[PDB]
RNA sequence: ACAUAUUAUUAUCUUAUUAUUUAUAUAAUAUUUUUUAAUAAAUUUAUUAAUUUAUAUUUAUUUAUAUCAGAAAU
RNA sequence: GGAUUAAAACUAGAGUAGCGAAACGGAUUCGAUACCCGUGUAGUUCUAGUAGUAAACUAUGAAUACAAUUAUUUAUAUAUAUAUAUAUAAAUAAUAAAUGAAAAUGAAAGUAUUCCACCUGAAGAGUACGUUAGCAAUAAUGAAACUCAAAACAAUAGACGG
RNA sequence: GAGCGUUAAUCAUAAUGGUUUAAAGGAUCCGUAGAAUGAAUUAUAUAUUAUAAUUUAGAGUUAAUAAAAUUAAUUAAAGAAUU
RNA sequence: AUAAGAAUAUGAUGUUGGUUCAGAUUAAGCGCUAAAUAAGGACAUGACACAUGCGAAUCAUACGUUUAUUAUUGAUAAGAUAAUAAAUAUGUGGUGUAAACGUGAGUAAUUUUAUUAGGAAUUAAUGAACUAUAGAAUAAGCUAAAUACUUAAUAUAUAAAAAGGAUAUAUAAUAUAUUUAUCUAUAGUCAAGCCAAUAAUGGUUUAGGUAGUAGGUUUAUUAAGAGUUAAACCUAGCCAACGAUCCAUAAUCGAUAAUGAAAGUUAGAACGAUCACGUUGACUCUGAAAUAUAGUCAAUAUCUAUAAGAUACAGCAGUGAGGAAUAUUGGACAAUGAUCGAAAGAUUGAUCCAGUUACUUAUUAGGAU
């Protein structure tokens, strides 16, 4: 049959309807006693100009098409070259949109900081008026303004404590919950495995059919999936 | 797309029908011609042997 | 340095031959075509030599391109 | 392919104490274009460049896996009845095995794997010619003929040593 | 041995090699090609290769903690001595 | 599967390292020497120049031409006609020389070689010349005549042909029969064109090369693809340090020869395959195929007939030259082939034999006492 080769497109878009394909064949080199790969670039006809640099293609022998062209593209085995072209165009649009959004979020942050620098009022001073007015009874209009600078309509000892909250405090509680879950899951499964009877019951209670007839790994995974379905789904 | 001016498929294999090959190559004489001549008789014998072979 | 021989090349010069392509002929031949003599046969027809007519096939000269080779330069 | 690359050298502009090619003198010597002494120019210095060469040496390309000990430091860690002790790495020193022409190497010059550079008698020769690069000195690349049966390394025993 | 010798030639006769010290490590590193070499498991295939999925022992990224004050470039200073 | 080393360093030792030797061989030469026979080889050099003779002819059953005899005709013999037997290849025709033979100049590959269970454009109304089968073979002209040539007729969009001769018999030139030729068609056989992949010496102290160059589109040309050639218009490519381009050198190869344990290396004389060439260059004609050992023109050399002439030994033998060196100006067509012829036969320096030469191989070249 017609001689067919597999190769990588190494040049495209330089000649009209012609691409350069790199074909590698296996040969034996008697001198060094080693089976080597021999490489050759083929000028190949691309009637539809579909192939792109980087594509893996199969080329088939044809009639003479020019001084040096004797093969044509017969199939695109892998279209990595075509993918490269599509992803580059999308990237330009995708990145422009993201950069526009980030540029607007930077100017907004700058405006807020500039606005705050125009308000001579300071947190410490404001928190020293909400704690003196709340301990003296005075209600100068500054407080009403302070009830707008911060949004704190009510001036109580439990409102300054909520104006000065630090994110670290929230992190400290999320971390304790995370540690609890892991510790509970491990103790639960550890105990369950120690008692085969309580384990068999555990599985049946959660909806396993004849858990007794199961393997150690085929069933410990069920136990693990259940212990993690009784401490993460209920919570 | 295959190259313009080229056949997409390979030419069909030509299978020989031995009955048709024999009929066209070594066909039998259509009539039993009168080979009274010495040279006609020799030619008839040679043609018969060649056709048999 | 250089004096030699050999080969190659060319925006050059000259060029046999050939191919291809131009223009021209009161060009030749055949046929057609228009007439015209001479001759012949018969009692219009044929032939030959001319002229007119187109057609095909050649010829001479001519235009252009390429070309063995030689010259010059490298 | 690229970059960096001692000393000397070169192109400009500064600097110039000391040192110091050369040069001119003083000695030494049979002679002394030397060793020693004097006067001491370039250079040695700085700024901006050129150039890409050294015994540019561990005369030992880089990477990975692996193999028997000791000593000594260093680092990290651990412990305590708190200052040592116990661990794991690195470096260095001396070694086993192994390798080697041997001298020796010793975690490689061992056991293996991968990649690069390089060599094929001496002399001629890192010369000639050409080419490339540089302001230049030069640098890179780099032969052949002729001639010879030499030539070289480690080690051994001597002889000799101002 | 009806040849023998000699000259001219061909093949064989050590790389089942080497480069600290004998010819031979590139001044050094960076890195391109390499038709150079190169991890793990599983499944396919047309099979020491290809593809896919998965993995972290090579190679990297960012932090945390501890440690160290050297090497480049630049700027600003000090010192003994010399003439 | 078959793998050996030796001499030479050094005061001595070990090692590095070259040099040389032991083996086989030749397209061999030379020196000395030499018996017969059988077989295999023989200008590697100047693709230098060549005296002389040969190497391609054959057909009379294509057409003409020339005799003799006999018969008939011709009232005197010049001629004619037919039969018979001869002659003619200095007239017109046919077939044969694209092979074979010789040589290795050119050729490093758009061309050449080798290989592949390769390919398409998806290769002509090509048969070259045999086989099988079928059909056809007509009319004029031109020549002295024809199987010469020309123009027509009819034969698979349809296109595209031809030829008679010999011998008998019967007829009144014609017809049959036999024989040998001509033309067309279909298939077979033999045999052609084109393309791809892979391999094919040295120098980069030849590093850049290319400009129809790389690709696209269209026409011309061809049986047929393609910057293969020619014309037009576009794109800016293509090759290259895994060595481009350039230069030098060389015919290539094997189931051939030499050598080695082998991988290999060498040769390319001999046997065989392939290519190129026939003093040099280009071009054209015929043809399926030729830049043909043809033709045309030119170049170089020679010759005689002095013409827009002939010849060119790389066919055989042979000569001069060059060289260290390579043979007979032989016999035969008996054999195997080739060409011509219907046949009888003719031709064949293909070929087969012999000669010369230890160039190679082999056998023999007296045994017992
Ligand atoms: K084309
Ligand atoms: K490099
Ligand atoms: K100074
Ligand atoms: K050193
Ligand atoms: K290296
Ligand atoms: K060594
Ligand atoms: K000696
Ligand atoms: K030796
Ligand atoms: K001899
Ligand atoms: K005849
Ligand atoms: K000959
Ligand atoms: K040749
Ligand atoms: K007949
Ligand atoms: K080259
Ligand atoms: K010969
Ligand atoms: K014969
Ligand atoms: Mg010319
Ligand atoms: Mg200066
Ligand atoms: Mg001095
Ligand atoms: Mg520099
Ligand atoms: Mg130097
Ligand atoms: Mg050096
Ligand atoms: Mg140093
Ligand atoms: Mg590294
Ligand atoms: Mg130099
Ligand atoms: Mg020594
Ligand atoms: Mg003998
Ligand atoms: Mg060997
Ligand atoms: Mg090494
Ligand atoms: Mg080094
Ligand atoms: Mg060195
Ligand atoms: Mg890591
Ligand atoms: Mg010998
Ligand atoms: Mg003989
Ligand atoms: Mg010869
Ligand atoms: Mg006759
Ligand atoms: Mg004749
Ligand atoms: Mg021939
Ligand atoms: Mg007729
Ligand atoms: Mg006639
Ligand atoms: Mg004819
Ligand atoms: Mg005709
Ligand atoms: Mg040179
Ligand atoms: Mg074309
Ligand atoms: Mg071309
Ligand atoms: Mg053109
Ligand atoms: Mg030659
Ligand atoms: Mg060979
Ligand atoms: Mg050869
Ligand atoms: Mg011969
Ligand atoms: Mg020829
Ligand atoms: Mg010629
Ligand atoms: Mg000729
Ligand atoms: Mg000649
Ligand atoms: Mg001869
Ligand atoms: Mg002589
Ligand atoms: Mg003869």
């Amino acid at each position: 049959a017609r001689q067919n080769f597999l190769g990588l497109v190494v040049s495209q878009g330089k000649m009209q309807k012609t691409v350069k394909v790199r074909v590698e064949t296996k040969v034996f080199n008697k001198k060094i006693n080693k089976e080597l790969f021999h490489r050759r670039d083929y000028l190949v006809h691309d009637e539809g100009e579909i192939s792109r640099e980087g594509d893996l293609v199969r080329i088939e022998a044809t009639r003479p098409l020019s001084k040096r062209k004797f093969f044509a593209i017969a199939e695109i085995i892998r279209n990595k070259g075509q993918q490269f072209a599509l992803y580059e165009s999308e990237a330009q649009l995708s990145v422009a949109k993201e950069e526009a959004q980030k540029a607007k979020e930077f100017l907004d942050k700058r405006s807020v900081r500039e606005n705050k620098l125009n308000e001579k009022t300071t947190l410490l001073r404001d928190i020293r008026t909400i704690q003196d007015a709340l301990s003296s009874g005075s209600t100068p209009k500054e407080l009403l303004e302070i009830k707008q600078r911060y949004g704190i309509q009510d001036f109580s000892q439990e409102t300054v404590r909520q104006l000065l909250q630090l994110d670290i405090s929230g992190l400290e509680v999320n971390l304790e919950k995370q540690r609890s879950l892991i510790d509970r899951i491990q103790t639960r499964l550890s105990e369950l495995l120690s008692n085969d009877l309580k384990c068999d019951q555990f599985l049946k209670d959660h909806g396993v059919e004849d858990p007794l007839t199961l393997k150690k790994n085929i069933k410990k995974n069920l136990l693990r999936k259940h212990v993690m379905m009784d401490m993460q789904q209920p919570s | 797309k295959h190259p313009k001016g080229s056949h997409r498929l390979s030419p069909k294999v030509n299978f020989i029908d031995v009955d048709n090959l024999i009929a066209k190559t070594v066909a039998e004489p259509q009539s039993i011609k009168s080979s009274n001549g010495s040279a006609q008789k020799v030619r008839l014998q040679k043609a018969e042997l060649r056709r048999k072979f």
